């Protein structure tokens, strides 16, 4: 607050010394928000006590998820999915204003992925409510088929085409991500909401509010200070309540954040640690699996369901 | 330094740049409307400006009921400039020893770095919990073979203090 | 365990403790803005009124009008969001108490780590404590399996459970708690046949009516 306000100004200075607590409320609403960014952050994705470890062998019934596990070849253990997306959201700090960085960082975050992803693949939703059992994956989407109404003999029967409409399905949703744009907007709206309201926090620096000169040190150079006090408080007042404007929006953004955090943590523990019965929370469809995976600043699911296909009428009785 | 080019005065870093003015122009600015660069006078060069490192300084305490002893963190400056110092992607911070094995975080720093523990505060990159791998194959299934029953607590706060104000 | 856990481990009410303390730092602050001049002779609105004529006080007051009724505001605002957070928060915790204490919920998480039994509700100055009874598998023991069972051709799936072997012999137990059962024509149901399956073991199944008429 004081930087940003007024600088380097001992005269100026004192005058901020009048207005009492507001740079100290300012600096305890943006470390509440900054604070509560890396426990959503922890929430969303901290959900495994352990970090689990997928096998070296990928004999996973036919199911081909090599484009969601990270890739030992690339520098950062991305997936492919992943990668992509920090390749489609493309995301300023010289006048006292800062940027801390997160407490996750990018690797660690993907690192949870990781772990949360080759936990449901091995054990289904076992390693949710207890410690990790590890089932084989044709036998844990069977039950997951069960789970919706639909027998496991319908899964081992056609056990072919369901791996293969998997990995169809996957291999669309790149396709998709790096065709359709827009598809990244709920991120990138956010990234540029926030850098745009720090680019006109700046830029109400420029402004006079009333005041001869917008510049600080010309005015105080060039004016008397028994008459440039008067021009100094109008600016101080008018850069105070631009603080506040920005502090103020920044709360009201921040609960919007934290409400879409929580939904997502929410998500991910009903729809990638568990299966949900509750109809379109997960998808469209009736829910089977869900794969968590990092994304800047988000979190973003796939959501493996199952629709019915060609239906024929037939006559009833109760 | 404090410099004042044709009337434009502030604070900040010279340094060489790369950056073609045009023959008619005499100072750059970013976006934001701030000076980036300017063209010095009497010898026609062009000079960026880049403000001097400043930013918040924090204190990594364990408490007073436990030690006095404290770290100080730098969150944007560089300590290469004006009782181990440890650079961290979030700053550098002085005072912590730098343990290379890892520990549940307790007190967080930032990028991946939290930091008292055997008679000293320490610095270290935060563990995400115990390594392990499940013995995935294709016909193995672990089946528990006794529950355990578990209790719970989560506390959520519902109301807050009616205060008003005349 | 619980009432030793809560009442050893500090923080452990963090959550209430935290609203308390922001709702006292808030109105402190609002307090302590009294103090501040704004630019006004004298923070304290009586001397100035004691010793200014109204036509000078007037500037030196409306200054602290300004000043006292924009914190006002600020605080206020404040005050709006954090109560927006309570009410979500409050509006959590009575879904919580309706799907947690007054049913049993299904969905993962949502009412403790584990497999959600039942829940307790205790009430707590300015919020409530929920304590959660779930179950919790433990130790685990590795089996062989199978996803279906050929008998004379005939492909059998379980009805509820998995096959399990100890290595020589084949078994029924539902996944949720060790409990091996034969496998029969009664925990078990036909489909198809195993030259579909691509997991299959060869056992043989007990049909009940074979010991009721031999
Ligand atoms: C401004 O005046 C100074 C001094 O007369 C100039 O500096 C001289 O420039 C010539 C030509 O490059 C050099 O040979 C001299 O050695 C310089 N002297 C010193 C003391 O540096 C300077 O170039 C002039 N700038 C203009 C005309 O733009
Ligand atoms: C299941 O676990 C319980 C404890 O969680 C076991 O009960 C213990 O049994 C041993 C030996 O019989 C006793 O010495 C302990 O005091 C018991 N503890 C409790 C809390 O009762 C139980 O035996 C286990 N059962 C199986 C089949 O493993
Ligand atoms: C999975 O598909 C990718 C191509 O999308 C292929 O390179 C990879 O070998 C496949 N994995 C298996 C196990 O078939
Ligand atoms: C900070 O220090 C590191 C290591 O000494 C150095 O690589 C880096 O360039 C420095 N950055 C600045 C801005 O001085
Ligand atoms: C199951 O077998 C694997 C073999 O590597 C072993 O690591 C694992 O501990 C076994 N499971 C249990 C519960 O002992
Ligand atoms: C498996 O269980 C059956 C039934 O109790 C028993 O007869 C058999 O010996 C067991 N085999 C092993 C290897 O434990
Ligand atoms: C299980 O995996 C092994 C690995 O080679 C394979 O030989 C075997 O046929 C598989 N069994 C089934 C039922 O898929
Ligand atoms: C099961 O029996 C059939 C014939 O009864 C045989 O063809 C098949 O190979 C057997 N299964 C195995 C795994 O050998």
């Amino acid at each position: 607050c004081t930087m940003y306000i007024c600088g380097d100004s001992t005269e100026c200075s004192n005058l901020l010394l009048q207005y009492g607590s507001f740079c100290t409320q300012l600096n305890r609403a943006l470390t509440g928000i900054a604070v509560e960014q890396d426990k959503n952050t922890q929430e969303v994705f901290a959900q495994v006590k352990q970090i689990y470890k997928t096998p070296p062998i990928k004999d996973f019934g036919g199911f081909n998820f090599s484009q969601i596990l990270p890739d030992p070849s690339k520098p950062s253990k991305r997936s492919p999915i992943e990668d992509l997306l920090f390749n489609k959201v493309t995301l300023q700090k010289f006048n006292g204003l800062t940027v801390l960085p997160p407490l996750l960082t990018d690797e660690m975050i993907a690192q949870y992925t990781s772990a949360l992803l080759a936990g449901t693949i091995t054990s289904g939703w076992t390693f949710g409510a207890g410690p990790a059992l590890q089932i084989p994956f044709p036998m844990q989407m069977a039950y997951r088929f069960n789970g919706i109404g639909v027998t496991q003999n319908v899964l081992y029967e056609n056990q072919k085409l369901i791996a293969n409409q998997f990995n169809s399905a996957i291999g669309k949703i790149q396709d998709s991500l790096s065709s359709t744009p827009s598809a990244l907007g709920k991120l990138q709206d956010v990234v540029n909401q926030n850098a745009q309201a720090l680019n006109t926090l700046v830029k109400q620096l420029s402004s006079n509010f009333g005041a001869i000169s917008s510049v600080l040190n010309d005015i105080l150079s060039r004016l008397d200070p028994p008459e440039a006090e008067v021009q100094i408080d109008r600016l101080i007042t008018g850069r105070l309540q631009s603080l506040q404007t920005y502090v103020t929006q920044q709360l009201i953004r921040a609960a919007e954040i934290r409400a879409s955090a929580n939904l997502a943590a929410t998500k991910m523990s009903e729809c990638v640690l568990g299966q949900s019965k509750r109809v379109d929370f997960c998808g469209k469809g009736y829910h089977l699996m869900s794969f968590p995976q990092s994304a800047p600043h988000g979190v973003v699911f796939l959501h493996v369901t199952y629709v019915p296909a060609q239906e024929k009428n037939f006559t009833t009785a109760p | 330094v404090n410099f004042n080019f044709n009337g434009l005065t502030g604070t900040g870093v010279l340094t060489e740049s790369n950056k073609k003015f045009l023959p008619f122009q005499q100072f750059g600015r970013d976006i934001a409307d701030t000076t980036d660069a300017v063209r010095d006078p009497q010898t026609l060069e062009i000079l960026d400006i880049t403000p001097c490192s400043f930013g918040g300084v924090s204190v990594i305490t364990p408490g007073t009921n436990t030690s006095n002893q404290v770290a100080v963190l730098y969150q944007d400056v560089n300590c290469t400039e004006v009782s181990n110092v440890f650079q961290t992607r979030a700053g550098c911070l002085i005072g912590a020893e730098h343990v290379n094995n890892s520990y549940e975080c307790d007190i967080p720093i930032g990028a991946g770095i939290c930091a008292v523990a055997s008679q000293s505060i320490i610095a270290y990159t935060m563990s995400l919990g115990a390594e392990n791998s499940v013995a995935y194959s294709n016909n193995s299934i672990a089946i528990p073979t006794n529950f355990t029953i578990s209790v719970t607590t989560e506390i959520l706060p519902v109301s807050m203090t009616k205060t008003s104000v005349d | 365990k619980i009432q030793d856990s809560l009442s050893s481990t500090p923080s452990a009410l963090g959550k209430l403790q935290d609203v308390v303390n922001q709702n006292a730092q808030a109105l402190n602050t609002l307090v302590k803005q009294l103090s501040s001049n704004f630019g006004a002779i004298s923070s304290v609105l009586n001397d100035i009124l004691s010793r200014l004529d109204p036509p000078e006080a007037e500037v030196q007051i409306d200054r602290l009008i300004t000043g006292r009724l924009q914190s006002l505001q600020t605080y206020v605002t404040q005050q709006l969001i954090r109560a927006a957070e309570i009410r979500a928060s409050a509006n959590l915790a009575a879904t919580k108490m309706s799907e947690c204490v007054l049913g049993q919920s299904k969905r993962v998480d949502f009412c403790g780590k584990g497999y959600h039994l039942m829940s307790f509700p205790q009430s707590a100055p300015h919020g409530v404590v929920f304590l959660h009874v779930t179950y919790v598998p433990a130790q685990e023991k590795n089996f062989t399996t199978a996803p279906a069972i050929c008998h004379d051709g005939k492909a059998h799936f379980p009805r509820e459970g998995v096959f399990v072997s100890n290595g020589t012999h084949w078994f029924v137990t539902q996944r949720n708690f060790y409990e091996p059962q034969i496998i029969t024509t009664d925990n078990t149901f036909v489909s198809g046949n195993c030259d579909v399956v691509i997991g299959i073991v060869n056992n043989t199944v007990y049909d009940p009516l074979q010991p009721e008429l031999d």
